[PDB]
């Protein structure tokens, strides 16, 4: 258990290194790997069920996990210029993430200013 | 969590500084509420508890708890502002009126006193 949290913290850190310094695409891939945040469907709630269970160390970290996601998600999905462009994904991801954030704002520091980054 | 209590604590400080309330009687009530709040926040704990918390922070080896220290810091900031203003009011008041309200204000001054000792 102790080691597991350890690796998670390291993974999150590598995500940080690559978050900024560009590499928007890479950040999503890694964050998803964490298996903390709902990329799939409305499984956002399962992410609720598995949230309280979370160890104290991680439970604290989630705030940044979200908003990192809505950032890369934003910047990467800068509306492009002028073909296959599936904007839909990396869009659904924000949606699931927001539902997630919506469900646990009380158990979070109190910055659903995801909204600012969310829109434009 | 006595977070909800925190808001009342703020209101109390506000009224005192304002020194509205013809009644010292009113201010005695404010002093009493503040006294309990200050006391309540730190359930009787002594330097040992503080040292343990610091070590845990030690450094965030993993996930630490530093909840009570954080709460004390917030209280102290609020109090500071309001503080200069209110200290003036609380001491003058002291003397007089209320030999009564006195029992309440001196106790408030002493609790406050530890914290914000320093």
């Amino acid at each position: 258990f102790v080691d597991s949290t350890f690796y998670l913290l390291l993974d999150l850190i590598t995500f940080f290194d690559e978050y900024h310094s560009g590499h928007i695409d890479r950040a999503f891939d890694i964050i998803e790997r964490l298996k903390l945040v709902p990329l799939n469907q409305e499984s956002v709630e399962e992410r609720v069920a598995a949230f309280r269970n979370f160890s104290d160390e991680i439970r604290h970290n989630l705030s940044e996990v979200l908003l990192a996601t809505m950032n890369i998600l934003f910047t990467q999905f800068k509306r492009l210029k002028g073909i296959e462009d599936r904007d839909s994904q990396l869009r659904s991801q924000a949606r699931t993430l927001i539902t997630f954030a919506g469900m646990i704002p009380y158990r979070t520091s109190g910055d659903t200013n995801a909204r600012l980054v969310q829109m434009e | 969590g006595d977070s909800s209590l925190y808001i009342i604590l703020k209101k109390l400080l506000d009224f005192i500084l304002k020194t509205g309330g013809g009644f010292q009687r009113v201010r005695t009530h404010l002093y009493g509420s503040l006294l309990y709040y200050l006391q309540i926040a730190q359930r009787p704990d002594e330097p040992d508890t503080l040292e343990a918390a610091k070590k845990t922070m030690w450094e965030r080896l993993t996930a630490p708890e530093d909840v009570f220290s954080k709460l004390q810091r917030e209280n102290i900031a609020i109090i500071e502002s309001y503080g200069a203003a209110l200290m003036e009011v609380v001491c003058r008041d002291a003397c007089d009126g209320h030999e009564i309200g006195r029992m309440l204000a001196l106790a408030l001054l002493d609790r406050i006193v530890s914290v914000d000792k320093q």
